[PDB]
C-alpha cells in the first residue's frame, strides 16, 4: 500500500554488499591470506519487477524523519543495535503476555 | 615568532629589486603569507598572496600590481622573496611580510607582521 | 517508531505496528537488512553546483553514526579539501574506521576556500551522507561519500533470490558554501 | 573596494566609545571574521581584536567589539592617553578570492 | 513490599528527559535546522501519589551494589545494552523451554 | 542479577525473579527505562567541605561508564579545577561525548591545589557521578557533574501518566583531597 | 558426536574466569576499596570426565573460519554482541511463526 | 552461522541449527559463555623459533578484535618489543583497555630488529592472539598474549559445576620476521 | 617548619648507607612527593631523586630511595671519593598553602 | 633548559634592587616559578612563589619576607622579574629561580635551576 | 658483501636512462628499503629516493624508482646537464645484524 | 637539523684519536647513529652503529675494524664521539656522522649525513 511520490524512479537497483558466509576455497578465508578491503563485495542487479522498486525508494524517504529523532536522542557516537531492537520489539509484540485464544496479537489455533 | 625584511633602497623607476622575508619561531613549510605595503599618510594595502607549496595552489597577486611583481619561497632558507620589476611611480611604501601561525593548540591562528622596509622610486 | 517495511513475495507493505499480521515468518536474524540507497536515484540534481547548495555549515550540534549493510552503485561522489582563507581546517579528520564510499564511478573532488562558518557541514534536507557501511550526519574531511538513504527491510523466506574502474574530477572553489560560490573546473 | 569607517572619533577619558567597520555582502556579510589593528604612529601594526573579542596576549579587558549583519564595531571603555593610535578592520573579500580588505582608517582621541 | 529506610525522603520527582518521539512542527527535525544541544530536552513534576517516590528512591539505593559488581566484570568503555539483556532474560525465562500447562512459569490458559 | 523494579498502578514491586508473575505486561521496548537519582533527595549533607570528603583518589582500577536516559533536577553540581602542587593535571580530561549535567541551580566551581595522589577520583561510598545521560564512576576535569545512582525500571502500559538559569560560586582550595583541607570562598 | 582429530589431547583444563556474582564481603564491592585489576580473578580445575575435554578443543577449532568470516563483514572495531544474536536467533526458530502442534519445531503437547 | 555447542550432561554435542531439539534448556543468558583455548593444548611447538614462524606482517587489512569471558592457564606466552633496523616503531601501541594475558608461567620477551614489511602482524594459521579478556587479530606493542582460539557455549542448568608468580625469558633478534631469523638468548 | 635529617653520615668504600628525612602529617603524611638534590661545595644544587625511585638523566644506579609513614630514606651502594656533597630533601607543605619546605642537611663522607 | 640571573650587586641596606631571571627552551606561559635563596654556611631558603597567568590565581611569598619583596613576570620578554624593597639585615645570600617543566611526555615534571646571583648588605 | 651497480651510464638529454641495483637474500630479498644518494664531486651526499619513491623536499618529479625479487631500479627522465654525480644504493644485511650496505657507485652522464 | 664534525688532523700511523660528531635541531636521546667513512677514489663505507641508551643495546662494529675502534655518545652535550687506537694504513679518509629522524609526522624517517672530517695516516 505504498505509491511512490517522487519527480522520478530509477526502477534499476545495481547493488554491492557482503557475503556472510561465501563458500571460501582453501585458505581464503585467513586474514594473512584473504582478499584486500576492497575486494571483499560482490554485486547484483534488481529490476522493477512487482513494481517493488519504486516502492522501497519511498519507503527510504518515510524513515529518514523517525530516524533522526531517533539519532537526536540517544548518546552513542557509532548507533549498531537498531535490528536487534527490531528482533526483540518483535518477540515481545507476540510473546510478552498471556496469550488468549481468538485475540488479534495471538497466533495459535487449538 | 620573529621576522625581519630586507633589501630597502632607492631605485631608479624601471628597474628591479628583490625584498626579502626571513623568519624564525614555527614550522615554516606549513603556513600561508601575503605581501602587504603601507603608503605614507594612507591606510593599509595588499599586494600579494602566496599559498603553502604542500597545497599547491596558484599564488595569487592584486589588481594593479599583478603582472610586474613575482612571489616565491624557499623552505631549505626559510625565506620569502619578493621580486618586483619594471617600479614606476607611486610605488612608493612600507613592504611587511603577514602570516597566520597557531599557539601549538590549533584552535585558532593569529596574525604576526614584520617590522618591513622602505622602498621609494625617484 | 521507525517503519519497519516487510516484503512479502511480489509485493512490499509498510508493516503496521498496532495490527499483528503473524503471516510473515521471521525466523533468524539473517532476514532482518538494513540498505541505503542514493538520492539519485529520486531525479535530483548532480551537478556540483547545484549539489553544493544541499549543503550547510552549523555550531553546537553533535554528529552521529548509524551503520548500514547495503548499498546501492552510486554514479557521483564529491570528496571535499576545504580550508579558511588565512590556512586552517574547517572539516574534521575521518575517525577511525571511516572509509570512502567503495563503487562510484566519478568522483567530483573539490578543493578551495572558504568562509566555513560552522563546526560541522550537515545536509540542509535531511538526508545522510554514506559511506563505507556507516551513514554520519556530517561530512568528514578527505573522504569520498555519497549522499543518501537509510531503509530497514524483512526479507523473504528464501535467501536465493534476495541479497571495475573509477575516474576523478578536479575542482577549485572559492566562498565555498556561500549564496554566491565561484568555481573553476580543470 | 574598501571597507568604512569614520574619518575620526572623539570622548571624554574614562567613557566608553565605539568605532564602526561597515561592509558588504561580500566580506562581512558572507561570514568572514574581523581583524582589529591599531598602528601607533612611527611604527607597525599589531593585532588587537580577533573574531568574537578574542584577545591574543596582554591586552586591556577595555577592548571588545561585535558583528552584524554586515556591520561591525569596536568598543572601548575608559580611554586614556595613551589610546591615540590608527584602528583598521580588515576581512576576507570573496569577489577578490578570498582575500585582505582593509579599512580606511579612524583618529581615535580622548 | 519496598520500604524506605533513607534519612529523609524527597517527596517531589522535577525530572528532565528527552521524547523519543516529539510531534515535530515541519523542518524542526533537520539536524541542520534544529534545537542546540542544550534546547532537547522536556520536564516534568511528580508528586508522592502511592507512596511510589519514597519507594523509588530506596529501589536505586539497593540496586547500585550490584550495578558495580557487574561493571567491574564487564571489558566494555561504555555499557548501553543492559536493558537488552534484562529483556532477552524475561523472554528466555517464559518460552526459554517447554511450556508444561498448570507449571509455575507457563501463563497459557487451554 | 539486578534489580528490577516492577511498577504496577499506584505501586511499586521489586521484582522477583525466581517467581514469575506474568500479570505484568510489557508489550515493547518503550516500556523498559533507566532514571538516575541524585543522593541530595535522600538528606546527605551538601556543603562544599562535607561533599569533598566523600571523594579520594585511587590507582589501579579502570574507569567505567554506563549510560541512563532520564534524571532528577539537581539543586547542587560540582565543577573541579585541581593542580598538583608543581602544576600539573590529576583529573583526566574529558572523553568524547560526555557533556556537563543539563539542569543543576548552582555549580560549586573549586580550584585549587592538592597532592592528587592517585590516577583517578572514586566515590567513597560507592555512589555514580552523574553527567549528561552517562553516568561514570570517575571524575573528569572541568565538567559539572552531580553525585547520584542508577535504578532501572518497568514502565505501566499507560504512556502519557509517567514519563532556565543558572548561578557559578567560586572557591580556592589547598591540601585538596586530604584528612584537613583549607578553603578560601569569595 | 565430535571427535578430536588433533595431533594430542591436554585432557586437563585449568581455567580462571570472573565472577559476575561474587558474595562480596561488606565494603570489598566498592570500586575505592576493591581488589586491583589483577585481583578479580577466580580459578578451577577439570578433568577429562565424559571425554568432553577432547571434544570441546576440537570445538574450538571448527568455529574460528567461520568466526574469521564473520568478522570480516562488520565494521565494528571491538564486537560484543554475539551471545545476544545467538540468544535472539534462538528465540526468533522457535516462536517467530505459527505454532502447528505435530510440527518439528513446535514443542507444545496438547 | 557459527557452531554453537550444547553440552548435555556427561556429553558435548554441535547444536545442529537446521533440526530443532528443544530438550535443551536455556532459561537465562547467564548459560551462556565464551571461552579462550591455548594452541598449546594441541601439541604445537612452543619454542621461540618455531613459534615466531607463525606471525608475518601485512598491509591493507583492517584489525578486529572480539571478547571473551573464560581461558585457560598458559605455559608460555610472548612479548614482541620490535624496531626497523633505522629506528622505528612497526607494532602498534596498544588500544585503551588491552592488557596483557593474566596468568602465564613464562613471558618470552623478544627484542630486536626487523625488516617489518607490513602495517600489522597476523597469524598465518588464523588463529587468535588472545589478551585478558579481548582476542584481536594483530599483535600490540609491548603486551603480553597467547595463541588461541575461542569457542561459544550453552552451559548446563547446574552453575555449580561448570564456570602466584611469573618469570620473564628475555631474547635479542636480527632479521626479525624472515626467512632466516638470528637470535641470541641471554 | 622544617625537614629532619642527621647531621653527618659515614662509611666505607663500596658499601651501603642511607640517609633519613623525617616529616609530618602536613608534608609527606599528606602524600607529597619527596625531591633529593646534591650540591657540590662551589656551584648550585641539581636533582637527584624524584618521587618513586625516578632519575632525571646521567645518574648512576646506586642511588635509591624509600617513602613509609612520614619518613623517607635515600639509600646509595658503593660509595665512592666523588660522593663528597649536601644532600638535601625537599617535599610541599599544606599549612603554608601547597609550597616548598627544605631538609637542613647532610654531610655524607666516604 | 638554561635560566640566567642577574642584578647581583652591593646595595646599601635601606635600597632597592631588581634581580632577573631569564631563560630559554621551553613555553614560557604555562609554567610555575619559585624564588628561592641559600645563605651561606646554611641549608636553602624559600622566599617566593609565582603561578601561571592563565590559571590567574595569586602569588604567594613566605612568612618572614611578605610584605616588601614584590615577584613579577613578563612573557613577551620571557622573563621573571623579583623586587627587593627597603633592604634590611641578614638579607645576604644567592639567589636561585627554579621551574617546573615537562620533557614533552607529561609523565612527570623534572626540576632545573639557575645558577643565581649574589647579594649582600653592608 | 656488497650492493652491485653498473660502472657507468649515459644518455642522450631529454630522454630516459635506469640504474641498476642488485641485492642478495639477506638484504632487498628479505625485505628492506633501499635508500639513493647523490654525491657531487666535492660535497656531501645527500638523499635521493626513498622507500616507494617518496622525495623529501625539493627533488624534481623526474626521478622514479622501483623494486622487484632482489634488484631495484633508479629512472630518471629528461636528463640535463647538471645531472653529473656518483649515485649509491643503500639497504640494510641481516648477515651483519642490519645494519648497512653500500651499492659501488654509478657515473650517470649527459 | 645541522651537524658538525672535528678532529680531522694528520696522525702517525700507531697513535690515536677522537672524532667529535655535534648536532642539533633534533631530540639527540632517541635516535641511532652511524660512522661511515669514504676513501679517495672509492664508493662509501660503513664503520659502525651505536643504538639509543633507552633501547639498551650494544653498539656493533663493522668486520675489519672490530676491536680498535670504540663508538660513544654523550646526551648531556649532544655528542658522539669515536675513538681510533692505534691506526695503521689505509684508514685515510673523511668521516660522516648520519642519522635517522623523523618530520614530526613520523610516517617516516629522513636520513641526514654530516660534512665529515679529513684523517690522513703516514
Ligand atoms: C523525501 O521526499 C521529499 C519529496 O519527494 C523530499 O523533499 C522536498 O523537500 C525540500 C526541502 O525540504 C524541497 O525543496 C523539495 O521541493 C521537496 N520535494 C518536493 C517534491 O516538493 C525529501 O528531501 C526526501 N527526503 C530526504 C531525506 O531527502
Ligand atoms: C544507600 O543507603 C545507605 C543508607 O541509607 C547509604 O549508606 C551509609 O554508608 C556510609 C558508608 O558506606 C555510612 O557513613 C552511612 O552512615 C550509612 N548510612 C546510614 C543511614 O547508616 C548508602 O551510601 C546508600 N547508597 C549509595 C550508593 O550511596
Ligand atoms: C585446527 O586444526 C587443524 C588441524 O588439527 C590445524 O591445521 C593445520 O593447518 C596448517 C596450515 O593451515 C598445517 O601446517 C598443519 O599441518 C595442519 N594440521 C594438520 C594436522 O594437518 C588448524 O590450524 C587448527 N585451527 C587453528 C585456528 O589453528
Amino acid at each position: 500500500a505504498i505509491v511512490n511520490a517522487q519527480p522520478k524512479c530509477n526502477p534499476n537497483l545495481h547493488y554491492w554488499t557482503t557475503q556472510d558466509e561465501g563458500a571460501a576455497i582453501g585458505l581464503a578465508w585467513i586474514p594473512y591470506f584473504g582478499p584486500a578491503a576492497e575486494g571483499i563485495y560482490i554485486e547484483g542487479l534488481m529490476h522493477n519487477q512487482d513494481g517493488l522498486i519504486c516502492g522501497l525508494r519511498q519507503l527510504a524517504n518515510e524513515t529518514t524523519q523517525a530516524l533522526q529523532l531517533f539519532l537526536r536522542a540517544t548518546t552513542e557516537l557509532r548507533t549498531f543495535s537498531i535490528l536487534n531492537r527490531k528482533a526483540i520489539d518483535f518477540l515481545l509484540q507476540r510473546w510478552g503476555g498471556t496469550c488468549h485464544i481468538l485475540g488479534p496479537d495471538c497466533c495459535i489455533e487449538p | 615568532v620573529q621576522l625581519v625584511e630586507s633589501g630597502g633602497g632607492l631605485v631608479k623607476p624601471g628597474g628591479s629589486l628583490r625584498l626579502s622575508c626571513a623568519a624564525s619561531g614555527f614550522t615554516f613549510r606549513n603556513a600561508w603569507m601575503n605581501w602587504v605595503r603601507q603608503a605614507p599618510g594612507k591606510g593599509l594595502e595588499w599586494v600579494g598572496r602566496i599559498k603553502s607549496r604542500a597545497d599547491g595552489g596558484p599564488t595569487d597577486y592584486a589588481a594593479p600590481v599583478k603582472g610586474r611583481f613575482t612571489i616565491s619561497r624557499d623552505d631549505s632558507k626559510n625565506t620569502l622573496y619578493l621580486q618586483m620589476n619594471s617600479l614606476k611611480s607611486e610605488d612608493t611604501a612600507v613592504y611587511y611580510c603577514t602570516t597566520h601561525v597557531p599557539d601549538y593548540n590549533s584552535a585558532y591562528y593569529w596574525v604576526y607582521w614584520g617590522q618591513g622596509t622602505l622602498v621609494t622610486v625617484s | 517508531s521507525i517503519p519497519l517495511g516487510v516484503i512479502h513475495n511480489s509485493a512490499l507493505q509498510v508493516s503496521d505496528v498496532d495490527k499483528l499480521v503473524c503471516r510473515d515468518k521471521l525466523s533468524s536474524t539473517n532476514q532482518l537488512r538494513s540498505v541505503g540507497l542514493n538520492l539519485e536515484g529520486n531525479g535530483v540534481a548532480t551537478d556540483v553546483p547545484s549539489a553544493t547548495k544541499r549543503w550547510g555549515f552549523r555550531s553546537g550540534v553533535p554528529p552521529k553514526v548509524v551503520n548500514y549493510e547495503a548499498g546501492e552503485w552510486a554514479e557521483n561522489c564529491y570528496n571535499l579539501e576545504i580550508k579558511k582563507p588565512d590556512g586552517s581546517e574547517c572539516l574534521p579528520a575521518a575517525p577511525d574506521g571511516i572509509r570512502g564510499f567503495p563503487r562510484c564511478r566519478y568522483v567530483h573532488k573539490v578543493s578551495g576556500t572558504g568562509p566555513c562558518a560552522g563546526d560541522f557541514a550537515f545536509h540542509k534536507e535531511g538526508a545522510f551522507f554514506l559511506y563505507d557501511r556507516l551513514a554520519s550526519t556530517v561530512i568528514y574531511r578527505g573522504t569520498t561519500f555519497a549522499e543518501g538513504v537509510v531503509a530497514f527491510l524483512i526479507l523473504p523466506q528464501a535467501k536465493k533470490d534476495f541479497f571495475y574502474y573509477s575516474t576523478t574530477i578536479r575542482y577549485q572553489a572559492t566562498g565555498f558554501g556561500t549564496n554566491e560560490t565561484e568555481y573553476l573546473f580543470e | 573596494s574598501v571597507l568604512t569607517q569614520p574619518p575620526s572619533v572623539s570622548g571624554a577619558p574614562g567613557q566608553r566609545v565605539t568605532i564602526s567597520c561597515t561592509g558588504s555582502s561580500s566580506n562581512i556579510g558572507a561570514g568572514y571574521d574581523v581583524y582589529w589593528y591599531q598602528q601607533l604612529p612611527g611604527t607597525a601594526p599589531k593585532l588587537i581584536i580577533y573574531g568574537n573579542n578574542n584577545r591574543p596576549s596582554g591586552v586591556p579587558d577595555r577592548f571588545s567589539a561585535s558583528k552584524s549583519g554586515p556591520s561591525a564595531s569596536l568598543a572601548i571603555t575608559g580611554l586614556q592617553a595613551e589610546d591615540e593610535a590608527d584602528y583598521y578592520c580588515q576581512s576576507y573579500d570573496i569577489r577578490l578570492s578570498d582575500n585582505y580588505v582593509f579599512g580606511t582608517g579612524t583618529k581615535v582621541t580622548v
